[PDB]
């Protein structure tokens, strides 16, 4: 009876009676930051409802020969809410996720996907085909924003990386014939205590089906995959007029 | 003695081998205390 879960923060709940467990990452829960670690000295602000709830991003289409998709954090939701608008007025935020990924089928529908978390998603391209162009990835394709982009080459990650050890990462699994979610819990992971929100994505989160989907001619083939994010313990200094990008 | 008027620094040092934390501080509101204004 572990299979059913709620997850309640701020004004937004989730329930589910199909799932795995929780994956807290690299056994740490998300902190605000300490007087220790700290050293930028004007006092932080902390909305702790506002910002600190459950945010829905749009939803994909799993086909039979999908290749996968990808999101930076926290460049899915600087556009989004409250949450959004302080990342805009401040310099600096700091803030952990948990992450929920849904994905539901019949019985009769079989496929797996790959969740994980990579931090500092770093892309490549194919440097012109041949390896001769010292091509870069376009402003889009690394900051694809709250929709996401597809991968082009899943089986490097489109960095030279291969997937069969992406598992090394925090990660789960969504399989058709025992769970619909997955759910991973993300601190704040960096090299200083807060950052910029709009040059710097802490983390990537993949999903990538390495099982395909498959059905017979009849059932629903109409399989859609959601993702649904919330920040955990959002701190934000540096205030100035607000900044886009 | 017959002759009366025959008879007849500001700062010292520290050890400080870190530099000065801060302290937290809130809001205030009120008169005769300045500290923002000084005299070059």
């Amino acid at each position: 009876s572990d299979r059913v879960a709620q997850l309640t923060i701020g004004n937004s709940t989730i329930t589910t009676q199909e799932a795995a467990n929780i994956v807290i990452a690299y056994g740490e829960w998300p902190e605000y930051c300490p007087d220790t670690d700290a050293t930028a000295v004007d006092k932080p602000t902390r909305p702790d409802v506002s910002v600190n709830r459950f945010f829905t991003l749009d939803t994909k289409s799993w086909a039979k020969d999908s290749k996968g998709w990808y999101w930076k954090f926290p460049d899915v939701l600087t556009e989004v809410g409250v949450f959004g608008q302080n990342a805009q007025f401040h310099y600096l935020y700091r803030s952990g996720f948990c992450v929920h990924v849904q994905c539901n089928a019949s019985k009769f529908h079989q496929g797996a996907l790959l969740v994980a978390v990579l931090p500092e998603y770093v892309l490549g391209t194919i440097a012109g085909g041949t390896g001769n162009e010292n091509s870069h990835p376009p402003y889009a394709t690394t900051q694809p924003g709250q929709v996401g982009a597809v991968l082009t080459h899943p089986y490097v990650l489109d960095a030279g990386i291969p997937l069969s050890q992406l598992t090394v990462c925090p990660h789960q699994w969504i399989n058709l014939r025992t769970n619909n979610c997955a759910t991973i819990i993300v601190p704040y992971m960096n090299t200083v205590p807060f950052d910029s929100a709009l040059n710097h994505c802490n983390f990537g989160l993949l999903v990538i089906p390495v099982v395909p989907l498959d059905f017979n001619a009849g059932a629903t083939s109409e399989i859609p995959i959601t993702v649904t994010i919330a920040p955990m313990c959002a701190e934000f200094a540096g205030l100035r007029q607000a900044v886009k990008q | 003695d017959p002759i009366a008027d025959m008879i007849d620094s500001l700062t010292a040092l520290q050890v400080l081998p870190t530099a000065a934390n801060t302290e937290a501080s809130s809001h205030r509101l009120g008169t005769g205390v300045v500290p923002a204004l000084q005299a070059a």
